[PDB]
């Protein structure tokens, strides 16, 4: 059914990206679950090749601290700066990239993007918020944002920590901020992300985590009415969440539930959960023994 | 001819609802062909939560299986069997709730062997399953003998020897094997 995701990269600012990623997660799950036998098995350097047109087009608008924009001479973001980052994490399997880039880039979102209390302002939102998710219009100004630039920065992590050895800092304080500041949300997104990152920095234990576990609406998905890749990705997010722990329980549900959605990555704005869709449906099959 | 039967079934989320499916009609058949000197039956549903679904009166009144057991659902929790276990023995093998004094008491666990949540461990639940006499037999599902430490949470759960006390659930050969065991009681 997923014949419809190695897509063409193109546009000024991030449109290879959102090409970039439906061409960079399929090899990504395909890969890992071993399933390389139906096609021939001549493409896996095509896409290869499709990536070494997109990121290295990606590149084009590099910025002096190694800082991302869609567009230079703009005070750049840090959305897409963190985010391309994460969509490499998943290049690594295959395309050969080099790593003081990120590093060089870190070192700036550390020194002029974290407050000495763990925010993290935004300090240039986007033309383009269809790209983001889950991200426009909820109230919890910046605990989204501080969860989702410590996921794009620990994703990452063991890479940047010759280069620049200022990033522990910023995942830590960042991580804090979060865990005695995590319990007291609403929605069930911020919920989500953020108790990824205690997972990631192993801290999602105690009622921090009974508040993200409970928000399960049957038990197989964090409900809320925003759009179904709000839910869809949030869902991909505790499950990534998860495994983590190894949980072997509730992780079933899940599948079931993200297992008769029948979704299989397309549409303009459909960005982020395809990503996620299949990075956890493939770190799953990572983890559980078949 | 005394004799109280408990069964405590892990819902969690480990188990697929085929398992759950499953021991419904497992725990039915158990019944309908063992109506025998007033064999007394208990359930209690154990995850995260926990859920007893007749205690003896309760099952004391209404004899038929199959209008019991179609309805139960799952939890869909975690596994909390040692929490579940003294509940058992301190709730449903209470007098309070059907027991009759000088009854045999077994314990029925169907559960895939994967304690989880439990903020219990199982050092505390079996001694005191020892010290007051309650005949553990375990019914390990699913995957429960792929691994390792699935199979020897089970052996944990059963009494001595487990080789009359820990079963498969496929094998419909335990209930045979209490009915002998039984029988020559
Ligand atoms: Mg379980």
């Amino acid at each position: 059914r997923l014949k419809h995701l190695i897509v063409t990269p193109s546009g000024c600012g991030e449109q290879n990206m959102i090409g970039m990623t439906p061409t960079v997660i399929a090899v990504h799950y395909l890969d890992e679950t071993e399933q390389w036998e139906k096609f021939g098995l001549e493409k896996r350097q095509g896409a290869l090749e499709l990536i070494k047109k997109g990121y290295t087009q990606q590149l084009a608008f590099r910025q002096p601290s190694s800082a991302f924009a869609a567009f230079v001479k703009r005070a750049p973001s840090t959305w897409l700066t963190a985010y391309v980052v994460k969509v490499f994490s998943l290049a690594v399997n295959l395309i050969a990239i080099d790593s003081q880039v990120l590093c060089g880039a870190v070192k700036w979102l550390i020194l002029e993007k974290q407050k000495p209390d763990g925010v993290f302002q935004e300090d240039a939102p986007v033309i383009h918020q269809e790209m983001i998710g889950g991200l426009r219009n909820n109230n919890e100004k910046d605990m989204a944002l501080t969860a989702f630039v410590l996921i794009s920065l620990q994703e990452a992590k063991d890479i940047c920590e010759e280069q620049v050895n200022s990033l522990p800092g910023s995942i830590t304080k960042a991580g804090d901020f979060l865990e005695a500041n995590y319990m007291n949300l609403q929605r069930s997104y911020t919920v989500a992300i953020a108790g990824y990152a205690l997972a990631q920095m192993g801290r999602l234990k105690g009622p921090l985590l009974n508040k993200f576990l409970t928000t399960a609406k049957d038990k197989n998905r964090w409900e809320d009415p925003g759009k179904q890749l709000y839910n869809v990705e949030a869902t991909s997010y505790a499950l990534l969440a998860l495994l983590q722990l190894k949980d072997f329980d509730f992780v079933p549900p899940v599948v079931r539930w993200l297992n008769e959605q029948r979704y299989y990555g397309g549409g303009y704005g459909s960005t982020q959960a395809t990503f996620m869709v299949f990075q956890a449906l493939a770190q799953y099959q990572k983890d559980a023994p078949d | 001819e005394d004799s109280d039967i408990a069964f405590l079934i892990d819902g969690s989320g480990s188990i697929i609802p085929h398992d759950f499916r499953r021991m419904k009609e497992f725990v039915s058949t158990v019944m309908e062909q063992l109506k025998k000197s007033k064999t007394l039956f208990s359930l209690m549903q154990y995850s995260e939560e926990f859920r007893i679904h007749f205690t003896f009166k309760e099952f004391q009144n209404n004899p038929n299986p199959r209008s019991l057991v179609k309805p139960i659902t799952q939890l869909l929790g975690r596994t909390h069997t040692a929490t579940g276990i003294r509940k058992v023995v301190r709730e449903l093998f209470n007098i309070t709730n059907g027991a009759r004094k000088n009854a045999f008491k077994i314990l029925v666990v169907i559960t895939d062997g994967e304690k989880f949540g439990d903020p219990l461990g199982y050092e505390d639940v079996i001694p005191e399953a020892d010290r007051e006499g309650v005949i553990r037999y375990v019914i390990g599902v699913g995957d429960a003998f792929r691994s390792e430490k699935s199979r020897q949470e089970l052996n944990t759960i059963a009494s001595k020897p487990p080789r009359d006390h820990v079963f498969q659930v496929n094998n419909f050969e335990a209930l045979k094997t209490i009915q002998n065991q039984l029988r020559e009681k």
